Formats: C-alpha cells, sequence, structure tokens
C-alpha cells in the first residue's frame, strides 16, 4: 500500500497519510523521505516530521482514538482546528499543536482505516474521501 | 494532562 498511499496524498496535496490496531504504512507529502522515516523509527525503537513518526506506536483499541472511533462507528471523522482540539476523541492532541496542523481526517476503508491530514483550513469536503478510493 | 504524558512516554522510549 506504500505506492497507493504515495499516489493518494501527493495528488490531493495534503502533507501526510497513514493507513491503520497497529500501523499499516504511511506516506509523507509535505513541505526517499518516507523511507527515511521508517528506518529511523525502527532504529530508535531499542516539525510535521516529528508528528508523522511519533504516531508509530499511537495504537488504539476499538472505539479509542480517531481510527478506532471511525472503525467501530463505520464513518469518517473530519476534524478542524486541530491545533486547539480536545483529547476526548482526538487522542494525539498536543502532538498536532506542535506542527500547526489544522485538519485531520480518518475514515474506514479496505477493512481498516485511512487517515489524512494537512496544515491548512479545509471545510468538510467529503468528495476527497471519494478521491482516495477512486485514485487507489 | 493525560495527553502530554502520552508523548513523554514515547519520546523517552526513543
Amino acid at each position: 500500500l506504500k505506492k497507493q498511499l504515495a499516489v493518494s496524498v501527493r495528488n490531493i496535496q495534503w502533507s501526510y497519510g497513514i493507513f491503520w490496531l497497529e500501523w499499516g504504512d504511511g506516506y509523507y507529502n509535505g513541505d526517499e523521505r518516507s523511507e527515511q522515516l521508517r528506518e529511523l523509527y525502527e532504529s530508535l525503537s531499542l516539525d510535521t516530521e516529528w508528528y508523522y513518526l511519533v504516531c508509530m506506536s499511537f495504537v488504539f483499541n476499538i472505539g479509542e482514538g480517531i481510527p478506532g472511533g471511525a472503525l467501530s462507528n463505520g464513518e469518517p471523522i473530519w476534524l478542524c482546528n486541530a491545533e486547539t482540539a480536545d483529547s476526548k476523541v482526538f487522542t494525539r492532541s498536543l502532538l498536532a499543536k506542535s506542527a500547526s496542523l489544522q485538519t485531520v481526517v480518518c475514515f474506514p476503508f479496505l477493512g481498516g482505516v485511512l487517515e489524512i491530514g494537512t496544515t491548512e483550513h479545509i471545510k468538510e469536503d467529503m468528495n476527497v474521501i471519494q478521491s482516495v478510493k477512486t485514485l487507489f | 494532562t493525560e495527553q502530554e504524558e502520552d508523548l513523554i512516554i514515547r519520546l523517552h522510549k526513543l
């Protein structure tokens, strides 16, 4: 799915993407590098680049977090003003403040959940969740 | 505060 995530985030022009229960794979596409990212994390395991990697063990059960809430509810969870959100449903709150991300979106797809995010204001536009699937 | 020590735990793990 590494290619199918790279083709997705680069075209929609968001900064990162995560497929998810533990990680699946991810793709960075903001302002070689994704690869640079996995190598280091696995190396250390005994601004946005921080965000992306620190996710790697942000693993939630059914209902917990944004992935778990999208999987068990079966619906996308679009999230605005990520740099002031609350931790009741958006578990990596203080981690998103770090890099001035505004929106984070997570939705069920392909028997898992796909997450997408950017550092700009995007009014809830659900045809771009149709773009990730069609383009894949 | 439950939020911030999530990050300290992993940041210490790396």
